[PDB]
């Protein structure tokens, strides 16, 4: 399983962000709004293949979460689909980026602004978000935003769609890596 | 599902489908409610889950 692949909780479906590790312990990052209130994660809709259990969740304010792998045989590729990821970096205005999600697949665009505040309503406000002109649709949450072999962010939300075009906001991945003391590989 | 608190400028993109009266599966409640507002209250909920 790799970045962009579907992940299922008891509530719905999101996408795997990046596979990361700390020493010999493997985890995967995804959106905080997906890990919020979720305990177990599965690789399929039938919920027969277990992935792991939620170890951390930060949403709102931020939008990241981490899941500890409990499945010992499933491959944990340090890639996004076939794309190898070798490091993490900070987004910059004008940067060319790419997103992969379980619903819409792979779509590209550019970073249009930094430190954006997104109000999802009901007190669910997230800060310090990366704004882009990349589209995203339900199911894409938590999927990776990358630039070549560099990990950049995690899909949070936005408006519009892939047909008419849209605006998507991403949580900077560097902040998540730092909070959990994990690294991409 | 109540859409009185809409519309909203943005939605998270998790998948928990709803079926609208237009026979379109809406990805989540936020997407559905924004569509209801965009239709000026003409779109309604048919049932939960995919159409």
């Amino acid at each position: 399983i790799s970045g962009g692949d579907a992940i299922y909780s008891s509530t719905g479906r999101c996408s795997l962000g990046f596979n990361v590790r700390s020493g010999s312990t493997y985890y995967f990052l995804t959106a905080g709004h997906c890990t919020d209130g979720a305990t177990t994660w599965w690789a399929n809709s039938a919920r027969t293949t277990v992935l792991g259990t939620t170890s951390g969740s930060s949403f709102p304010n931020n939008d990241y979460g981490i899941v500890r792998y409990t499945n010992t045989t499933i491959p944990k590729d340090g890639t996004v689909g076939g794309q190898d990821i070798t490091s993490a970096a900070n987004a910059t205005v004008g940067m060319a980026v790419t997103r992969r999600g379980s619903t819409t697949g792979t779509h590209s665009g550019s970073v249009t602004a930094l430190n954006a505040t997104v109000n999802y309503g009901g007190g669910d406000v997230v800060y310090g978000m990366i704004r882009t002109n990349v589209c995203a649709e339900p199911g894409d949450s938590g999927g990776p935003l990358y630039s070549g072999t560099r990990a950049i962010g995690l899909t949070s939300g936005g408006s519009g769609n892939c047909s008419s075009g849209g605006t998507t906001f991403f949580q900077p991945v560097t902040e998540a890596l730092v909070a959990y003391g994990v690294s991409v590989y | 599902v109540d859409c009185s608190e809409y519309p909203k400028p943005a939605c998270t993109v998790e998948y928990r489908p709803l079926c609208g009266s237009d026979n379109k599966t809406y990805g989540n409640k936020c997407n559905f409610c924004n569509a209801v507002v965009e239709s000026n209250g003409t779109l309604t909920l048919s049932h939960f889950g995919k159409c």
